């Protein structure tokens, strides 16, 4: 709880390149066939986002801030990350966001909690029925002064590790919209040994937060007590800025192409 | 006809040829109204249907925030003994979006229904449970008689008789007289306990968290209407089309970023909006010494109506 | 080098030509 994993290290903070990274519908508003430009806190095109790692004897989980915006990128086979919880100062002296995914739904809650110096979340017995659920929360010792509960919808999630190249990818949007927070998620298969593949993508909305709290950090939530280590997996942190993308509309209203001009 | 070609040209003899005399439009015949699917909402049941309650003092407070209150089964039911509503009518309770709505649940005797008003004194009113002078809340009351009654009075609310001395508006003291009050259903209407909850009203700066009223309508196509389904207002033509939306996305937009196409936030289906028809009025008359007759040209739409 | 349909839901009015193709090619 309090103390950090005896692999717990500083890892060199690489940098790699996203292609078409950063596109989603920007709202419900549907088009096809059309080409459309709007404006909205983006990720630049063929910017540099930074290459995080975890493995059975390094770890790492650096706090980083989250004030203008950042993008994840999760490329994972067994999806060991689960999630990250949001905050201004990280403590119960302020309001904190909880998210956690258990691959069935998404629990989010809004109290104030006190957190250990290195959350983990239980899991253990491996052998019959694992199904990769936790079991132990280590997170935060209590909770209190809720303002904000909510549940998602169910859905699937393949939570079996796997061996050789990374197979699933998990790309989330978070931002803040006038105090109230908007959710993009996408899963597709991919096959990915390092690095980002080239290929374009759009991202569909999520949960719409209507919390209204002020968060300027956050961190990573893994491996979801000394000796315990993570697991081999990789997610990417980038950071969102006020670009203008030009959308193009197929004829079933999907995004087959995206153009954000200030490259060239 | 032949008269708005004089009145279009402002002169009492018509030349001979094709003039446009005026413009035509199609009022709409009805108005068209559906909400998002109001079964299954978070109900009232909790505080109201509740099994045990706590006592005057011991009163407890929930919050109503991020749900839907449905008003209507209060007064309409006529199933509760009475109610004193404040401000509003029990009608205009479910027409009014509030941003926050806290109920008071609590079990008072009979002859204390009365007792419980803004700005006033009593038994409960001053030792118990007082409302503010500008209290604009709306409370109703039912008997518990046939439930929470119990021969030779019931200990869990055990009525405190006594305090030292007066309690503020909305002041809960749960310090641990009694000697409890007898409860016993064989005492007149007058000291058989009744089920009064309060509803307290919060109207701020904030955006409301609770939803107003719900009402729907059936829907009609092929025609001109006013339709509003729960995003915008207009007049135009309801059609189905093959047209594929996301789930999550549910407006449309044409060539011109105006919106051809709204879907149904109840059930699942896609209609296009199609502007109800419209057009000049060309008059083809020959000249004032020829004849008076006229022909009236539509310009670009079917008659339908004949 | 429908278009025409969208513009007419806003109001704009596009009037049909009084002499159609098929007379023009008769003139030529």
């Amino acid at each position: 709880q309090c103390v950090n994993f005896t692999t717990r290290t500083q890892l060199p903070p690489a940098y790699t390149n996203s292609f078409t990274r950063g596109v989603y519908y920007p709202d419900k508003v549907f088009r096809s066939s059309v080409l459309h430009s709007t404006q909205d806190l983006f990720l630049p095109f063929f910017s540099n986002v930074t290459w995080f790692h975890a493995i059975h004897k390094r770890f790492a989980n650096p706090v980083l801030p989250f004030n203008d915006g950042v993008y994840f990128a999760s490329t994972e086979k067994s999806n060991i990350i689960r999630g990250w919880i949001f905050g201004t100062t990280l403590d119960s002296k302020t309001q904190s966001l909880l998210i956690v995914n258990n691959a069935t739904n998404v629990v989010i809650k809004v109290c104030e909690f006190q957190f250990c110096n290195d959350p983990f979340l239980g899991v253990y017995y491996h052998k019959n029925n694992k199904s990769w659920m936790e079991s132990e929360f280590r997170v935060y010792s209590s909770a209190n002064n809720c303002t904000f509960e909510y549940v998602s919808q169910p859905f699937l999630m393949d939570l079996e590790g796997k061996q050789g190249n990374f197979k699933n990818l998990r790309e989330f949007v978070f931002k803040n919209i006038d105090g109230y927070f908007k959710i993009y998620s996408k899963h597709t298969p991919i096959n990915l040994v390092r690095g980002l593949p080239q290929g374009f993508s759009a991202l569909e909305p999520l949960v719409d937060l209507p919390i209204g709290i002020n968060i300027t950090r956050f961190q990573t939530l893994h491996i979801s007590s000394s000796g315990w280590t993570a697991g081999a997996a990789a997610y990417y942190v980038g950071y969102l800025q006020p670009r203008t993308f030009l959308l193009k509309y197929n004829e079933n209203g999907t995004i087959t192409d995206a153009v954000d001009c200030a490259l060239d | 006809p032949l008269s708005e070609t004089k009145c279009t040209l402002k002169s009492f003899t018509v030349e001979k040829g094709i003039y446009q005399t005026s413009n035509f439009r199609v009022q709409p015949t009805e108005s068209i109204v559906r909400f998002p699917n109001i079964t299954n909402l978070c109900p009232f049941g909790e505080v109201f249907n509740a099994t045990r309650f706590a006592s005057v003092y011991a009163w407890n407070r929930k919050r109503i925030s991020n749900c839907v209150a449905d008003y209507s089964v209060l007064y309409n039911s006529a199933s509760f003994s009475t109610f004193k509503c404040y401000g509003v009518s029990p009608t205009k309770l479910n027409d009014l979006c509030f941003t926050n709505v806290y109920a008071d649940s609590f079990v008072i005797r009979g002859d204390e229904v009365r007792q419980i008003a803004p700005g006033q004194t009593g038994n409960i009113a001053d030792y118990n449970y007082k409302l503010p002078d500008d209290f604009t809340g709306c409370v109703i009351a039912w008997n518990s008689n046939n439930l929470d009654s119990k021969v030779g009075g019931n200990y869990n609310y055990l009525y405190r008789l006594f305090r030292k001395s007066n309690l503020k508006p909305f002041e809960r003291d749960i310090s641990t007289p009694l000697q409890s009050y007898g409860f016993q259903p064989t005492y007149g209407v007058g000291y058989q306990p009744y089920r009064v909850v309060v509803l307290s009203f919060e109207l701020l700066h904030a955006p409301a968290t609770v939803c107003g009223p719900k009402k729907s309508t059936n829907l009609v196509k092929n025609k001109c209407v006013n339709f509003n389904f729960n995003g915008l207002t207009g007049t135009g033509v309801l059609t189905e089309s093959n047209k594929k939306f996301l789930p999550f996305q549910q407006f449309g937009r044409d060539i011109a970023d105006t919106t051809d196409a709204v879907r149904d936030p109840q059930t699942l289906e896609i209609l296009d909006i199609t502007p109800c028809s419209f057009g000049g009025v060309s008059v083809i008359t020959p000249g004032t010494n020829t004849s008076n007759q006229v022909a009236v040209l539509y310009q670009g739409v079917n008659c339908t109506e004949v | 080098t429908d278009l025409i349909c969208a513009q007419k839901f806003n109001g704009l009015t596009v009037l049909p030509p009084l002499l159609t193709d098929e007379m023009i090619a008769q003139y030529t």
